[PDB]
């Protein structure tokens, strides 16, 4: 119920705008967990991803890079193939399925004067290469009769623009980054075993890795940011 | 200035029913509903169960005119049935008069690839006849016998009106059932000269209204197989008396920290089937977001910090119900969560050259002792 | 800076029980049946 009034803190300051132009690399992994549900034999409750925290390390003019990066999806979509009503039939809940109208969402993190740089951000381009993502296999086990096993799934990536958020406490500030992308259906399906629905479009969540080494991308920066610099009065008739 | 929103929902594809148990059925007005056979012999008995008692029969192939006793009822019955081709399976009809009743023979089908589906619509059975290609319909003179009640001796599927086209393309073809198949430099360029800033605190008297949006759909069966019980943001306009001037603003709404459960009450296509049943608790995130419209408003960007005390407040819940044509309806009655502040955070946006901003407020949430 | 955000935390616990169809059933080790009709007669059907 109190008034409105404005309160100045300090005095006025210098302040400085600076282009950044740094060539980079990302590197990128999933996560999953497999919670089934419980019963007898055949029960399956949620395939889904997870986020994590990873280290890494480049090269650049000569200069070493510690790396700190984080996935997720955003709009992922959900499937459920019934298969059946027996107690020995395939009753699951929930399917984790990624269609072109989803999002990803991950974070990137460096040590480098670059990134302690910008805080104060005004404009933050980037070209990132478009790059692919493929699908292996995860089968399960039964009491009796075949295995089934989850199969394939591919994909194309695209940028989407990025965006940065900052959370901030009671007590101190944390910084944060993003890096939304576009995906893009590619050929390979998903080779699902043991029920008649299959032949879909997009990446399961059993096999994320494939076996394969990482995935990396490679792209450029393109900032602005206030900073403070020197003095102008030392010509202040030029 | 815009929000920030996360969430996908989209349960609503499964185009297939699923099979169910062997029962004696009540089965309502005007439903289509498809025969799985596993072995030829007897599929379904239907009866009046006051004058007609109907039923049908599939047949193996190559089996020359024999009679057979087959215990309907707990008691045997003949019929002299043949088969003629060397590849497709035949279907008959019977009907009977009473408790010791007659037989009425009809029923006419070549059967390719093993599967039915005969069903009713405006109080007259429909039948149906022929073979894979361009087999078409007929019916029975049914003059309102719709009090019958089926008895599936087989696991089945089910199928509502207003698509008998697919069906009939289905018993033309059948599913698929295959189950198994199978760089440079690095330079920092200037962009002007420098500029002169200072940094102002400001403080204003904050108030907030706020209301959600909620959203219940309706999911394909028989009147309560549902899952979708949905979010949504809200979005409002506001007006505010603040030192004589105006103030306008908007607010979007979200949650997180999904807390869902489901009612799997029973197995009959009748029972109480709730797939995805949303209860928030405790430990999860509620958001809202500010487009406001102040002059101090108007000038937040590059922040140091932002603290803000806010006011703890109450948020309850109603109640709903649905509507099942059979038994007595459950009602949903609940909702109660206390409302506290918790941290504040801000994203920014990105485009081509051109930003967009969102004040992301978050609220730590506590249940009450009223119970529910 | 830090880790923040949050997908989604997807808290799904409504098992403890489940209803089944009353058909015919073969019964493995290590495990319990739980049935309660309430029509006189007849229930339980055990052969070896």
């Amino acid at each position: 119920a109190q008034a409105n009034e404005d309160i100045v803190i300090s005095k006025t300051s210098l302040w400085k705008e600076m282009q950044y132009n740094r060539d980079i690399t990302i590197r990128f992994k999933f996560a999953n967990t497999i919670i089934k549900s419980g019963g007898l034999g055949y029960k399956w409750s949620e395939i889904s991803f997870k986020p994590a925290n990873y280290q890494y390390t480049y090269t650049r003019d000569g200069e070493e890079v510690t790396a700190h990066t984080t996935c997720s999806v955003n709009g992922v979509n959900d499937f459920s193939f019934n298969g059946g009503s027996l107690p020995t039939d395939f009753v699951v809940s929930k399917f984790e399925v990624i269609k072109e109208n989803s999002y990803v969402y991950i974070d990137y993190w460096d040590d480098s004067q670059a990134f302690r740089n910008v805080v104060y951000v005004r404009s933050l381009a980037a070209n990132l290469n478009s790059v692919m993502c493929t699908g292996g296999s995860y089968n399960f086990s039964l009491p009796v009769g075949q295995w089934p096993v989850l199969t394939g799934g591919a994909v194309s990536l695209h940028s989407a623009g990025v965006t940065l958020s900052t959370q901030f406490t009671d007590f101190v500030s944390l910084n944060s980054l993003r890096f939304r992308f576009r995906l893009a259906v590619e050929e390979p399906h998903f080779k699902l075993t043991r029920t008649r629905l299959d032949r879909l479009y997009g990446l399961p969540a059993a096999d994320p890795n494939n076996g394969k080494e990482y995935y990396e991308i490679a792209g450029r920066f393109s900032l602005i940011s206030l900073v403070p610099s020197n003095d102008d009065y030392q010509t202040p008739i030029a | 200035w815009g929000p920030g929103e996360i969430n996908d929902s989209t349960t609503v594809e499964p185009l297939l029913d699923g099979p169910y148990q062997p029962t004696t059925f009540n089965p309502p007005v005007d439903y289509w509903m498809l025969l799985a056979p596993t072995t030829p012999g007897v599929i379904v008995e239907g009866t009046n169960n006051t004058d007609r008692w109907l039923a049908t029969i599939l047949i193996e192939p190559n089996v020359q005119s024999e009679n057979r006793t087959y215990t309907i009822f707990g008691i045997q019955e003949q019929l002299t049935v043949s088969n003629t081709s060397q590849d497709q399976w035949k279907f008959i009809d019977v009907v009977k008069t009473t408790a010791n009743g007659s037989i009425g023979q009809y029923g006419s089908l070549l059967s390719s690839p093993k599967l039915y589906a005969v069903m009713k619509h405006n109080e007259k059975l429909y039948t149906y006849e022929g073979q894979t290609p361009n087999a078409r319909t007929g019916h029975y003179s049914t003059t309102n016998y719709d009090s019958v009640n089926m008895t599936a001796f087989c696991d089945f599927y089910i199928i509502p009106r207003s698509e008998e086209s697919k069906c009939t393309e289905y018993i033309n073809n059948g599913l698929p059932p295959i189950q198994n198949t199978r760089a440079q430099a690095n330079e920092d360029i200037v962009i002007s000269k420098t500029s002169l800033w200072k940094e102002m605190q400001y403080n204003r008297d904050i108030t907030i209204r706020f209301k959600f949006a909620n959203t219940i759909i309706k999911s394909g069966g028989l009147g309560y197989k549902w899952s979708e019980i949905s979010f949504k943001p809200a979005n409002y306009q506001y007006t505010y008396t603040r030192d004589g001037e105006e103030v306008t603003a908007h607010t979007t709404c979200s949650v997180n920290g999904v807390n869902d459960f489901s009612f799997n009450g029973g197995s009959l296509p009748t029972d109480f089937v709730v797939s995805k049943f949303e209860v928030i608790k405790e430990n999860s995130y509620v958001y809202i977001d500010y487009w406001d419209d102040s002059q101090a408003f108007r000038n937040v960007v590059y922040v140091r910090s932002l603290a803000a005390n806010l006011n703890s407040v109450m948020c309850t819940g109603g109640s709903y119900n649905f509507s099942l044509p059979v038994g007595q309806w459950p009602v949903l009655t609940g909702g109660a969560v206390s409302l506290h502040s918790a941290g504040v955070t801000l994203s920014t946006q990105f485009t081509d050259f051109v930003s967009l901003n969102s004040l992301r407020f978050r609220f730590r949430l506590a249940v009450e002792e009223p119970h529910f």
